[PDB]
């Protein structure tokens, strides 16, 4: 019926398309862009997260009196990063050194329907009974940086399921042609849940480097046989 | 492969329609609200039944590679029950009996809803069988400006109990959901014109002459 | 198998369905409301932007006290307008007059999937290899009017393509019953990016009517 | 100097004795233009507005274009202990729950003392005391718009508590009332000698809420 | 020791008026917008006089002690000269921005300033014992990128500008580069008859050669 | 006349010569309830609270119920060099105290203002003022939500006497304190008058670079 299935690899190179689905096109990861101090994002699981182009101004914008401006004003756009680390300056980056930082994707035509499931436990959750499994990862959820402004994914999206787990998964573009991390550059992800716990005021919990990822949700994107 | 969603609105888990698996159960999520920006969760599609509750059932980290857990001033919204408006807030077990149940189904096919605008229910479309009848349900506010909307051709959009205040707040790390009187609910109207509404008349309704000023719906699946 | 498909004509005539589609119903185009301040749209390429009636104010918002109010504050509703001249005046729309402004749509029932592609260049571009064409247009992201308040389409859903470019696609209304297009009415696009120009800084650009449609992403839709 | 009053009744206040009124007027919160809230001090004479309006302001664009009571735009005012309406009142109807405000050329300066406490604060040694009150801190109304007052302006020192102390006028409907989402915020009383590092959450009803809400007077000096 | 700031709306200073004494000149500040914040600088004080100019006046520090200058995308807002925009409808850099910055003058007044509105086509009159320093038009608020702004205190003299403008203000930004946008909305004072108090509104829309007729007048005033 | 100073320490900051005490209290810098923000100018007696509470404040509803810490409100308040805990994890109770900002509200005789030199340079008093301190040019601030408040440069609230990259500590309803990531300090720059019109040229510093990048300011009453 034409179903589609989107990746992102979190690397410069291309993912491979999962078991079962076949190739459609490949693209840069885009995350969301922000206009006239407006995010707007596109579903990690969706073909709209997957760009044939990148560019750290993506659109342009017009008015009622005809006129358009593109890359005229302060606008941005986030895009999924790789494991590149910040320069020892940590002053923007600009031109070609914005190359290395941006992710790549795959759209991916699929047999049937794809979904993401979340155990919100530090298991990985199978696949509902008939559905094999596409890749696991954890569950991300929302994001937001400049302004705090953002977007997130359906929970049983794909985009939902990012496959490495990053404290910063993303990187900010400007109109001007920089791109950096910031301080407030902040992803939300499904925590673990006890199930005795669903119903208890939650244990507030302080995590640094090495203790990060193993108190974070897991999820599995699979698809009907 | 294609899910239904179905939402309660009470305490008890809502059953799948005869000859649909039900994948799983859950609670109702409308939304979460991490640096007082909203992410909502579609009524009609799987995300929106959350197996397992939390009044915070998310985390977040910063570049520095910290993370924190309940460690801020988040919170979580829920759809909810025809439990009574608490006088305060309710804590732990006693946030239960307030939270809306849900089952999440394997369809034969794609499930729609469609909106009249009317008090007269909507047909669906040739060849497509009722699931289920309701209201219509647009969009939603809470704390701040932040709040979120559903999908007009989502069944999350079509609630078969109509409520003034069909969701209720959760305020993460303190473990207490209630509710608090900024709690807006949108739905879309009985216009009194056939098709064209240029000009509204502003009118305040009082309980009990409600429920025939809100736009109806059906839920429906073809064959 | 059942899955629908909108389309808008941007005029107020009924937009045809796309060959291989079969007619449900038709209505007026819905980009989004504003209440309480907030946003929400209704994907344009969902049957949900394609309402049976047409009101400047669509909604009503009830409270915990169980009282409701409708058109009785400060809300707004959007629709995807026609090619019908602003008036000289420049004042507000009222009544049946509002009509002329008003984009029509149709919901159709298509027997597989559809999905949009985009090219960010002055090209068409491809359906993807097993996939057939329904329409062709372009990108269209997002918007922002009243309080910069605004919302946006799926790149990847039909409602991203619309098939007449328009610097001014949408009019504001209020629950009041008037409608205009203000200054601060918005319309995002994705442009045309050159491939050598992709990691470089973007050369900033200022144009005008007639150099507009030929830096604006072309897009298609494409349906299994 | 100018001292400014808000009598929260539709009759001007009198000015005190040894003072020279420059103007009444209606007392006036904010302004809400595109969704953005402007707020005037109500200690400050710009909270006065001689002349009322539910839309007393207009807008204008680069293009050389105004528009006056031709979008969607709102002002509040500090409203009279009227009963809630059950609806929304219109054009003669709204005078009875505006505030009323006069601005006084007052001798020296006058400023607003808070306890955070039961409490009331004394005035500084050589200053006098004009009026005492309870510590009316911030508002917030429509959306997540709303504003606040400067703790030492006379403006932050109602003279009594008032869980809803402004109404909503929705400009070109010509029409004011109250809405749900109306919250008004204030400082509290603190048990604590100085330090109250945890706070015990609570819900108060009607009888039971002025003995959390901080006291304040303001002063004038000599 | 009273202060009143006025501002030239040009590119001249502009001189203290007569019963003030100068303290210094500088460019007119209206507000700045830094991590999407807007944050105003009343038109009455000092503060909205910067003795250097710059698109960007500001740079932002981190907890992690790491401060970035002109290193995100933030704004700057200051009042503007009657220059026009270019032809190309496109941002004006470097030098040629001069032209469009407003210059100011801070002074200081033996006694209190005020500034008094009238509401209407009329010049307001000083209160009885105050003598004049300017008259204007009410300028109250204002809107620009995102609809974030600020605006002016109704007795402060920064709410009485001596020229009326549709476009009081220029938008500069962290990159280098100023423009008047389509949504930069100035809000001022309308003028209201007596017995249009409590009745409402009637709409107007204001073109060229009509819209200073129709805003509210003000004047500055000293004791 | 007031005039209001911070220690930002834990120690009570003395009134400035020529100026008498009327008391001491500790450093707020603003307040978020219902998510909007609203601060009190440093530079006013309303920054200077006698008491402190990670919630000094309640608010009320249209039903005139009240409810006080049971929502997610914040506090703000100028901290001290007390060092961040190793743990990162929220500070409460007592363990606040060593955090917190004092400050005293003094009457003057005469009016005072701020000056701002937009260089490393100390701007000079106005002819006929006197200096009573003088500092870094503080502007604004942010932090939960992006939300935040700032400084009229005109009042002493925009001279802080101690620079500090992270000057002020968020708290909760819940009776939490921290410091976050997202928290961001807002100073005037320094600009040489030779590249004023000129495209600023971006930087990045680093401890023990920061002081000397940001405006100097001086405090001045007009007497003697
Ligand atoms: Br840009
Ligand atoms: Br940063
Ligand atoms: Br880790
Ligand atoms: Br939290
Ligand atoms: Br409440
Ligand atoms: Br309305
Ligand atoms: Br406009
Ligand atoms: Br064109
Ligand atoms: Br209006
Ligand atoms: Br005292
Ligand atoms: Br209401
Ligand atoms: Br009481
Ligand atoms: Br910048
Ligand atoms: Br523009
Ligand atoms: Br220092
Ligand atoms: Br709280
Ligand atoms: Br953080
Ligand atoms: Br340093
Ligand atoms: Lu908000
Ligand atoms: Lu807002």
């Amino acid at each position: 019926h034409g179903f589609l299935v989107t990746r992102h690899s979190q690397t410069t190179d291309d993912p491979q398309c999962p078991p079962g689905t076949k190739i459609l096109y490949h693209g840069y990861s885009l995350l969301y862009v922000q206009g006239n101090e407006r995010a707007h994002g596109q579903d990690l699981g969706t073909a709209g997260s997957c760009l044939r182009k990148f560019s750290t101004m993506p659109f342009l914008f017009c008015n009622i009196n005809n006129v358009c401006n593109f890359a005229s004003r302060n606008d941005y756009s986030y895009w999924l990063s790789t494991p590149e680390p910040m320069p020892m300056s940590m002053a923007p980056i600009t031109g070609e050194n914005i190359r290395p930082f941006i992710s790549r994707c795959a759209v991916c035509e699929a047999p049937a329907m794809v979904m993401a499931v979340h155990s919100q436990t530090i298991q990985i959750p199978q696949c509902p009974t008939g559905w094999s499994s596409l890749w696991i990862g954890y569950s991300f959820v929302m994001h937001t940086s400049a302004g705090a402004e953002g977007s997130g994914q359906a929970l049983a999206s794909p985009g939902s399921c990012l496959e490495e787990f990053r404290s910063a998964p993303f990187i900010e573009c400007h109109g001007r042609g920089t791109c950096n991390y910031y301080a407030n550059a902040y992803s939300f992800w499904l925590a673990t849940i006890e199930r005795s716990e669903m119903f208890k005021k939650p244990t507030p919990s302080t995590l640094k480097a090495g203790e990060l990822r193993t108190h974070v949700s897991r999820c599995q994107v699979c698809m009907r046989r | 492969g294609y899910l239904l969603v179905k939402h309660s609105q009470t305490d008890q888990e809502p059953m799948c329609p005869v000859g649909m698996n039900k994948l799983w159960s859950g609670y109702s999520l409308l939304y979460f609200e991490g640096q007082e920006k909203a992410h909502n969760q579609d009524l009609g599609l799987a995300g929106s039944c959350l197996a397992r509750f939390s009044t915070m059932p998310f985390l977040y980290c910063n570049p520095g590679d910290v993370c924190y857990y309940a460690s801020r001033n988040d919170k979580s919204y829920w759809l909810s029950t025809t439990a009574p408006l608490p006088m305060m807030p309710v804590a732990e077990e006693d946030i239960r009996p307030y939270i809306s149940r849900c089952s999440v189904c394997e369809a034969p096919a794609v499930a729609i809803a469609v909106h009249s605008q009317d008090v007269s229910i909507p047909h669906c479309p040739a060849g497509w069988r009722s699931l289920w009848i309701g209201y219509s349900f647009l969009m939603h506010t809470a704390a701040g400006d932040e709040g979120g909307g559903q999908s007009l051709v989502s069944p999350g959009s079509c609630l078969e109990d109509f409520r003034a205040t069909p969701f209720i707040e959760c305020n993460g790390a303190r473990g207490t959901c209630h509710y608090y009187a900024n709690k807006y609910s949108f739905w879309l109207t009985t216009i009194p014109e056939q098709s064209f509404q240029g000009t509204p008349s502003a009118d305040t309704l009082k309980a009990g002459l409600i429920r025939t000023h809100i736009s109806r719906c059906q839920v429906c699946m073809k064959n």
